[PDB]
């Protein structure tokens, strides 16, 4: 025959039991069965998204023809699956592909209408045997489709259809559009509870039903690339692979839900996993570990501590980002360093953050810098900065650095961001901001805070500077903010502690270099007393430390004077600082 | 058949065609003619163009009345002439791609297949319940907490009821217009079909179904509800969309909640709605990002966004949130959309919007409404904020709006009810990990009094809830202080709200 | 036979010891072995910036198959490097690519799942004139082909994430570019083969200085 | 090797490149390198840009003095060295 050389019998494989069990998909199979038993155009195409079970509806239809769950009219129909690649492959002469296809059409006229032909990837049929002057499978199936002689069940993707089948409108109207929607969460739970037996038979393990409801819920919530019930099955199957290897290497034997959260934490990076006790005690010491880099400013350390504790404890509002903070303070009190304390805690790296420097955005079109240019315009195919930076890294930290400098309406993009956690780029896809920590660092009221932080309590200070911000932003935008913190000017002992932090990180770096440095307290007293003024923050401190330590220190290192392995006592002069080798 | 021996089959026929010795009746498409013949213009003159226009609705009716008996004898069913005239009229109104009489015959023939499948095995609701009870049978078998055997018992009881009722009538063996409308509502997606009683009872309680999520705000819930009731009853203006609304008021009064409650009613999900955040549209290029690129430019063969996403599912809700945050002439695209439902994209095909509910939220009168919602009747407030909108927009675009409504600043009973709603969803988020939560009524007073100020709406209630519960509670849950099982009560200190374990 | 016309048996070459003693990269090999033991979608794609030794990862996988450091589902597999540049060689006529590719797929089905396929430079497979993703795509879907793809990060997000079907038939294994110390460990691993080829000696301070200067002065 | 039911030269030698059984030495123009060898992966990293400089005028003089004897013994004539430097200088001056 010319069918057995080129087609694949699905009912034979369903009878042998090779196919996946197909649970759900009621109305799709029913509408397909209706369209198959028409007079003209026995032609359903299953147009859906990529992953939502468009092939599995057809294999479930084959399983119902085998089991007898179909109506009486379809009992005994042979579901043959066409193979376009098997037809094109052996035909290079003029008219061999068309000979094979006419042979298939003559056999399917010969089969008394008892054959439901099936083509996955109907667009491969559309452009099939098309050569320079050749009848492709579109133009030859195009008569035997409009008369219902061929009972072809197609299948194609929702966007591939627009590319390839709406190109050719006559073959486009041969087919009826049976739309296969992406299933819901409950239907994905039921689909997984059908397929649990097959993955257990393959991996020789057991899967517990909390892991199935966890797989469906977490895959629906976090993974934005793929779809249901495909990504949930991927979490199930990769967790079962992980448990099979950890049995087979050198312990557990049953897939829990924390295994699903581990495979999700490896796919994405969002820490959905169970808290190990080291990380949980690390997380209860959030304030202390941020005060291991940011001494001073207890308020926003408390705020961001509470936000990450909410995010890890599952109490976070899932239709919003994690924290949406505004930082307001005098210049050089560690706003950017509080964000770097965040990145250094959270990701164990320093510049591991999406850092938009908002003093570049002083006009209305750097909006279009961060989202991208629309169709037609120049930076179309290169995307946006913020949207690629968050879509490639879902769980991140966004810093809008120096957010007072910009045009007043750059913060409408942020209205979308802070309200619902989404932002549409130029290329028409939205990035899921339900996992970032959007942080803005202004200094709108540094004059007021430097004037009146004394003799005014924290709540009324926040009230007054928030009134000024209400004069400077819009009421739509300050309403979106999670917690407008206020930063206070530094005191003397705070600057002393900052200098201590700087000296300890300098000693750690020069110990990695291979040196050992001591210091007298008098040098610390000179550093604390020489570079003090509240108006300029802790940066005159660090540049004074820079000069009055590192100019003689690097003066003496490069001469070979400081031999490694010694003790570098940072003693003092009558006015300055010098180091000795003893 | 052209090859290296290029004879092309257009060339061998061509002297026979030119000399009239061959009587070749050709028949081709209208794009395929231009694309494949008018390239080779030596053969484009050999033919004579008989144009075959798309027939009218009444000519399609006349066509179907003689084709009917052949489909009757194939499917062994009857087709009653109201189904023919319903097939022609509905397929001309609600299907925009295909052309008459292809879609009319498609509705007739597929409806007759549907009736033949009723008569063959068993009716629809029998099959719906039969598939769901075999579903729950396999799922209860695989569950060996449940809260499922209740559902299986309910569906098996309803299956027994409908089975005995089917034995009492031992139906449909004709094709009425109801079956045509069912096949139309499964072709496209627009609910044209007759309202079965559960849906009609659901749809008379539209305001009661929406005030579980939008507290207060009576006028806009009424307006939304009246638009959907006019759409389902069959009275909406058939050359315009269903409802083209414009919402107005202060910040955080439920505008986007009213639209998300529309989507959660009508499609059973919050984010099943074409959402155009108009605050990306501050420059005059976003015109191109919703209608697509013109021919010659970059994103031409990738489509627009509004056009393609409505043409996928023609019955949907369109949200244009923060509509004041755009360039003022982005609202001319919407002139076409709201007056006629047609929006021609870049590639040239006109998407039809006469089944979508266009909604535009805003804040353009927030100062005025917050100043004067007291001591003013609703009509004068609508008048004066419509004067403000007339200072914003052009008189074209606000003449097209179906109804401009006014939202109002929320009172204290509103924030008590919102605190109840937000706490119910907080109970749902913490029940999943395994924690049960109650609350003192004194504590709800602290939430209602600590989350009230007239100028920001009902978001300060949300972050007051967030701070004064969710920071100490997530502080304690990570601490291991609160073990599951025991009911976490929310009682007050002198100013705090502390969680206890008893 | 179409495999011998177009594939390169890597495990037979590692049996004769021609390949490199790949030292390091243990967790990437472990994640690849996690991917290749699923039921559907058994197809990892090694993804990173170029130069970082992804063919080295598959060579190490073949050496672990030869030695037997694999789980009890990969003992006896053959790793066959496919050449996508070699199937589009004589592309004169209609249906000549599909003949070659279907010969490869019939012979891989003939082995009864015993062959891990290694299709390097996976961005070739998307554009092949429909063409080449659409003959591998159903056999990739059902997991009866075990294609270890290997492609650049930028080629992946330009060619394969544009096409969602072929994108979900694979599974990413992100390859981290190695550190300076890991490069030192690599060079200490590969010192012996170069000193046994050049017949010279290599000084280990020059090795660590070479890695440090290469990381510092070449971007 | 544009053949039928067969293979070409490039994708039959391409196994022998990355198998160590070939000590090949290539020669090409820069542009066809920059199209056909930089685009590939294995063909790129099995080949090295030994760039060949276009020689100078006095180098051309030395080469012509190296080959003057061959042409004189061929054509039974004699070649003058001012004629050599004039030919080289005007050939680099005029011919494009
Ligand atoms: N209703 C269902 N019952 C059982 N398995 C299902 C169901 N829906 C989807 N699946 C599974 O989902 C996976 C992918 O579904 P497929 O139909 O293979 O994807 P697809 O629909 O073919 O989409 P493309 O175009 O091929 S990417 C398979 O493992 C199916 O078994
Ligand atoms: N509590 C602190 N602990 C440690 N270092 C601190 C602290 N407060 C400030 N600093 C130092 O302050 C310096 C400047 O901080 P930045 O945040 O970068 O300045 P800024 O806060 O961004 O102010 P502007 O308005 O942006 S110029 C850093 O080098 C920090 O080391
Ligand atoms: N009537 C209400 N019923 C229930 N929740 C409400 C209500 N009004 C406001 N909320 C809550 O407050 C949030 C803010 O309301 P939104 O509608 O998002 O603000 P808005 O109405 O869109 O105004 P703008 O100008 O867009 S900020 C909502 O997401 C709800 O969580
Ligand atoms: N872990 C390793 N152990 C031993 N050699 C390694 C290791 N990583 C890389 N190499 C060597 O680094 C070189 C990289 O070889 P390839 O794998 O072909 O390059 P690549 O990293 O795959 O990058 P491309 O994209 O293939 S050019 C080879 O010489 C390898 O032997
Ligand atoms: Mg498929
Ligand atoms: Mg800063
Ligand atoms: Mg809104
Ligand atoms: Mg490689």
């Amino acid at each position: 025959q010319a069918l057995k050389k080129y087609t694949i019998d699905l009912t034979e494989r369903a009878e042998q039991g090779k196919l996946d069990p197909v649970i759900g998909r009621d109305e799709e199979i029913r509408r397909t069965i209706q369209v198959l038993q028409r007079r003209t155009k026995n032609n359903p195409v299953l147009i859906g998204e990529p992953g939502v079970g468009k092939t599995a509806i057809v294999e479930g239809l084959a399983q119902r023809i085998i089991n007898g769950e179909v109506p009486e009219g379809l009992k005994g129909r042979r579901v043959l699956a066409l193979d376009m690649g098997a037809l094109v492959a052996g035909a290079k002469y003029r008219g061999e592909f068309e000979e094979r296809l006419k042979g298939v059409l003559n056999d399917l006229a010969k089969q008394e209408g008892n054959v439901i032909l099936f083509i996955d990837a109907l667009h491969t049929m559309v452009g099939a045997g098309k050569a320079d002057g050749a009848m492709d499978a579109g133009n030859m199936l195009k008569p035997a489709l409009a008369r219902g002689e061929l009972h072809c069940v197609g299948a194609t993707t929702l966007d591939e259809y627009r590319q390839y089948i709406e190109k050719d409108a006559a073959l486009e109207r041969r087919f009826q559009k049976v739309f296969v929607a992406e299933p819901s969460v409950e239907d994905t739970i039921a689909i997984l509870r059908g397929l649990k037996e097959r993955y257990e038979l393959h991996h020789h393990v057991q899967i517990t039903d909390p892991a199935i409801v966890a797989a469906a819920t977490l895959s629906h919530r976090y993974i934005a690339d793929r779809q249901l019930p495909d990504k949930a099955i991927d979490l199930i199957d990769e967790a079962a692979s992980s448990i099979r290897m950890q049995i087979d290497s050198k312990l557990r034997n049953k897939v829990t839900d924390a295994e699903i959260a581990e495979v999700l934490a490896r796919w994405t990076g969002i820490p959905v996993s169970r808290m190990m006790e080291s990380e949980r005690e690390k997380l209860l010491r959030m304030e202390q570990e941020l005060h291991h880099r940011v001494i001073g400013q207890n308020e926003a350390v408390d705020a961001v501590s509470n936000a990450i504790r909410r995010s890890r404890a599952g109490l976070a509002d899932p239709n919003r980002p994690i924290g949406s903070f505004l930082f307001l303070g005098p210049t050089g009190v560690g706003k950017t360093e509080l964000c770097k304390a965040l990145a250094n805690f959270m990701f164990d790296s320093d510049e591991a953050m999406v850092r938009i420097d908002m003093s570049e955005f002083m006009e209305k079109h750097s909006v279009s810098r961060l989202v991208g240019a629309p169709p037609g315009y120049v930076g179309y195919e290169e995307g946006g900065y913020l949207t690629e930076a968050v879509r490639r890294r879902p769980y991140s930290v966004i810093l809008l650095d120096a957010v007072e400098k910009a045009h007043p309406d750059v913060f409408n993009i942020l209205l979308q961001v802070l309200d619902d956690g989404r932002l549409t780029d130029g290329q028409g896809r939205t990035v899921d901001f339900r996992n970032t920590v959007v942080i803005m660092t202004s200094n709108l009221g540094s004059d007021l805070i430097q004037e009146r932080f004394g003799e005014l309590d924290y709540a009324h200070m926040k009230e007054l500077v928030l009134g000024v911000v209400s004069h400077n932003f819009r009421p739509e935008f300050i309403n979106r903010i999670d917690e407008v913190v206020v930063f206070h000017p530094l005191g003397e002992q705070h600057i002393a502690s900052i200098a201590q932090i700087q000296l300890k990180r300098l000693y750690k770096r020069l110990e990695e270099r291979g040196y050992e440095i001591h210091i007298s307290d008098e040098a610390l007293k000179l550093l604390s007393e020489n570079g003090y003024d509240p108006v300029y923050g802790a940066r005159p401190l660090k540049r004074a430390i820079q000069q009055q330590i590192e100019n003689p220190l690097a003066q003496q290192i490069l001469s070979g004077e400081l031999v490694p392995g010694k003790v570098i006592r940072l003693e003092v002069n009558e006015d300055r600082i010098v180091a000795v080798q003893h | 058949g052209k090859a290296d021996g290029a004879m092309d089959a257009g060339n061998m026929l061509k002297p026979a065609l030119a000399r009239g010795e061959l009587h070749c009746v050709g028949a081709t498409t209208l794009d395929e003619y231009r694309q494949y013949i008018e390239k080779d213009a030596a053969l484009e003159r050999r033919f004579q163009k008989v144009f075959v226009a798309e027939p009218s609705v009444e000519d399609t009716i006349a066509i179907l009345r003689g084709l009917k008996e052949r489909y009757e004898l194939h499917h062994h069913v009857q087709i009653t002439d109201p189904a023919i005239v319903a097939a022609a009229t509905l397929s001309h109104r609600y299907i925009a791609d295909r052309q008459l009489p292809d879609k009319a015959i498609d509705l007739i023939d597929e409806a007759a297949s549907s009736i033949r499948m009723q008569i063959d095995s068993k009716p629809e609701e029998l099959d719906r319940l039969d598939r769901r009870i075999i579903q729950l049978k396999l799922e209860q078998q695989a569950l060996m907490l449940d809260m499922l055997n209740e559902e299986l018992s309910d569906k098996e009881r309803q299956y027994s009821e409908l089975e005995e009722e089917w034995k009492a009538e031992k139906l449909r063996n004709k094709v009425t217009d109801a079956e045509i409308a069912e096949v139309l509502a499964r072709w496209t997606g627009i609910p044209v079909s007759r309202m079965m009683e559960s849906e009609r009872e659901k749809l008379l309680r539209m305001e009661q179904e929406l005030h579980h999520r939008v507290i207060g705000q009576n006028e806009a819930v009424d307006a939304v509800s009246n638009a959907i009731r006019r759409s389902r009853a069959g009275l909406a203006d058939p050359n315009r969309p269903i409802g083209s609304f414009l919402f107005l008021g202060p910040t955080g009064v439920g505008k986007t909640e009213l639209c998300k409650a529309l989507a959660n009613f009508m499609f059973d999900s919050d984010e099943a709605m074409v959402r155009i955040d108009m605050s990306e549209f501050m420059e005059k290029h976003s015109v191109s990002r919703l209608v697509g690129a013109p021919p010659g430019y970059v994103g031409y063969e990738e489509g627009g966004y509004l056009t393609e996403a409505v043409r996928r599912r023609p019955y949907s809700v369109i949200l244009l949130d923060a509509v004041e945050k755009a360039h003022p002439d982005v609202f001319n695209i919407l002139l076409q959309v709201l007056d006629d439902g047609r929006l021609t994209d870049g590639q040239g095909r006109t998407v039809d919007f006469r089944n979508t509910v266009v909604i535009m939220t805003s804040n353009l009168g927030s100062d005025l409404i917050q100043e004067r919602f007291g001591e003013l009747d609703y009509a004068h407030m609508k008048e004066l904020v419509l004067g403000v909108v007339s200072h914003n927009f052009r008189p074209e675009f606000i003449n097209r709006i179906d109804e401009v409504v006014v939202f109002h600043p929320l009172g204290e009973q509103h924030i008590a009810s919102i605190a109840q709603i937000q706490l119910k969803r907080l109970y749902k988020r913490l029940e999943e990990r395994g924690y049960e939560i109650h609350i003192s009524d004194e504590a709800l007073k602290l939430l209602s009094e600590n989350g009230y100020d007239p100028v920001y709406g009902a978001r300060p209630l949300k972050r007051a809830i967030q701070q004064q519960i969710e920071n100490p509670l997530a502080q304690q849950i990570l601490s291991g202080e609160l073990v599951p099982g025991k009911v976490i009560r929310l009682e007050v200190n002198e100013d705090r709200i502390v969680a206890v374990q008893h």
